[PDB]
């Protein structure tokens, strides 16, 4: 699955910030929630959904339909 | 262009055995052809 | 005047400010009209020409309608409720269209700044996806490899935010009044010290403290709020203030001339 | 198949007014009012401002149910005074009230965008 858009409490917009999430903790070798802290989501509610999304969807991806 | 059948996107528009076993393939299961028709949906 | 602001801080996203010589109900009712009765633009009905991806369908329709559009000209137009025509005139709507390929090897993203406008867009600002970050991708939706598509038509419509949580602009609030309880609108649970086991609000300086031994000033009333108003950006945060007051008196003044009609 | 949507939470009165305007039996100058599509949003300014007024003698306000936009509202006053003069002196005060407020809010927001 994507992340999602909208964090369900609050509102602001997420999905944007994931891939850069993901390479805040690939190359420049972060903690994860000084990483958060930098993306710049200071309430929580917003928080929680990148801290704690998977992404099943590559998982899904790696099969050959059609 | 009315069937599957597989990976391969062989269009096999069968009426009746033109090898069902389509020729790029080797599948026997003759998946069956997402429509054209257009749909309609409510983003709610 | 009468209710006079102060400013403290300002950003291109969000507002932070002080609201002064007002009553409580005044001031809680502005904060949910600004939650829940601006009207905007977003994406409302979608035509799916052809799928092919893993995602699913009602996935690309819901993630879809959830997509910040640009709203700054959404008073020109009017609701399709409410419009002369039938079926999504350019006068009561505006048209998206969206078009992806699994062209590389690799996994393509289809990002937001890829649906482009179709329609007559009469020269008024609406309906451009907002680019947040500085890297030009919008926000994601979906993933391909090698032989998946989406045609994609979609149209917008007005829409609030009281019947769908697509239409709001809002995306948080804060609200703040007496921070050091003087008012003695609670009192706190505790089991040493309510001072020591409290963090001290951050809105405490801004006011003097409670002077330690002077009796309970039965008589105040509570004024002097702080609120931090922080948009999704579909809309400048001055215009989403300033619409929510405007809203909120144009409620009013319907009712006053309702009321003089009957 | 007849389980309302959202449609009817907010769109007026569909052959209908917005308002009702039903006089009590049980005190003098007593009034009721059925306001609909209107929420607490509405209710509680209109029942703390006419409150402030200090001619009226009772205002209060309440939701029947949170499955239905409609809330009721009482008022009493003292003999002369209109109960209905009442509610819309206390909605052009309103109206006033906040339109200084929007006012006061662009001129300072211009003043804090620098120069
Ligand atoms: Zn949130
Ligand atoms: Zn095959
Ligand atoms: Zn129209």
């Amino acid at each position: 699955m994507i992340v999602p858009v909208r964090c369900f409490s609050c509102g602001k917009v997420v999905g944007d910030k994931w891939e850069s999430y993901l390479n805040l903790l690939q190359e420049d070798e972060l903690d994860e929630g000084t990483a958060l802290s930098r993306l710049g989501l200071k309430r929580y509610c917003c928080r929680r959904m990148i801290l704690t999304h998977v992404d099943l969807i590559e998982k899904f991806l790696r099969y050959n339909p059609l | 262009l009315k069937y599957i059948c597989a990976e391969c996107s062989s269009k096999l528009s069968l009426s009746r055995t033109d090898a069902v076993r389509c020729k790029d393939c080797g599948h026997r299961i003759l998946l069956k052809a997402r429509t054209k028709r257009l749909v309609q949906f409510e983003a709610r | 005047e009468g209710p006079q602001v102060k400013i403290r801080e300002a950003s291109k996203d969000n507002v932070d400010f002080i609201l002064s010589n007002v009553d409580l109900a005044m001031a809680n009712s502005l904060r949910r009209v600004m939650i829940a009765e601006i009207p905007t633009l977003a994406i409302d009905s979608v035509e799916v020409e052809t799928n092919t991806t893993v995602l699913a369908d009602e996935f690309i329709a819901h993630r879809l309608g959830l997509i910040p559009l640009q709203s700054m000209d959404i008073e020109q137009l009017e609701y399709s409720r409410d419009c002369f025509c039938e079926d999504h005139c350019d006068k009561c709507s505006v048209v998206l269209t969206l078009q992806a390929f699994g062209e590389s090897e690799s996994t393509t993203n289809v990002y937001s700044k890829d649906l482009v406008i179709v329609s007559n867009l009469m020269g008024r600002n609406i309906g451009h996806p907002i680019i947040q970050d500085k890297e030009g991708n919008g926000v994601l939706i979906c993933k391909l490899r090698k032989g998946q598509e989406l045609k994609l038509t979609c149209v917008a419509k007005k829409g609030i935010a009281k019947e769908h949580a697509k239409w709001g602009p809002a995306a948080a609030i804060e609200f703040e009044y007496d921070p050091w309880n003087k008012l003695k609108h609670t009192d706190y649970w505790y089991e040493q010290d309510s001072a020591k086991e409290w963090p001290q609000s951050k809105n405490c300086e801004y006011e003097d403290p409670p002077n330690e031994g002077d009796p309970f000033d039965y008589k105040a009333q509570a004024d002097t709020f702080y609120m931090n108003v922080e948009s999704v950006g579909s809309i400048p945060v001055d215009q989403v203030v300033v619409r929510g007051i405007d809203t909120l008196q144009k409620k009013v003044a319907s009712i006053l001339l309702a009321l003089t009609q009957m | 198949m007849n389980a309302p949507d959202r449609f009817e939470l907010f769109l007026l009165g569909e052959g209908e007014s917005k308002l009702k305007i039903d006089p009590d039996t049980k005190a003098p100058n007593a009034v009721v009012i059925t306001f609909e599509k209107e929420d607490h949003t509405l209710g509680n300014l209109i029942r703390a401002e006419l409150l402030n007024d200090r001619k009226v003698l009772f205002a209060a306000y309440k939701v029947e149910h949170p499955f239905f936009a409609r809330f009721k509202l009482r008022i009493q006053t003292t003999e002369g005074y209109d109960p209905k003069d009442a509610l819309k002196n206390a909605c052009n005060s309103i109206i006033n009230k906040l339109g200084a407020l929007k006012t006061n809010f662009e001129t300072e927001w211009n003043l804090q965008t620098l120069a």
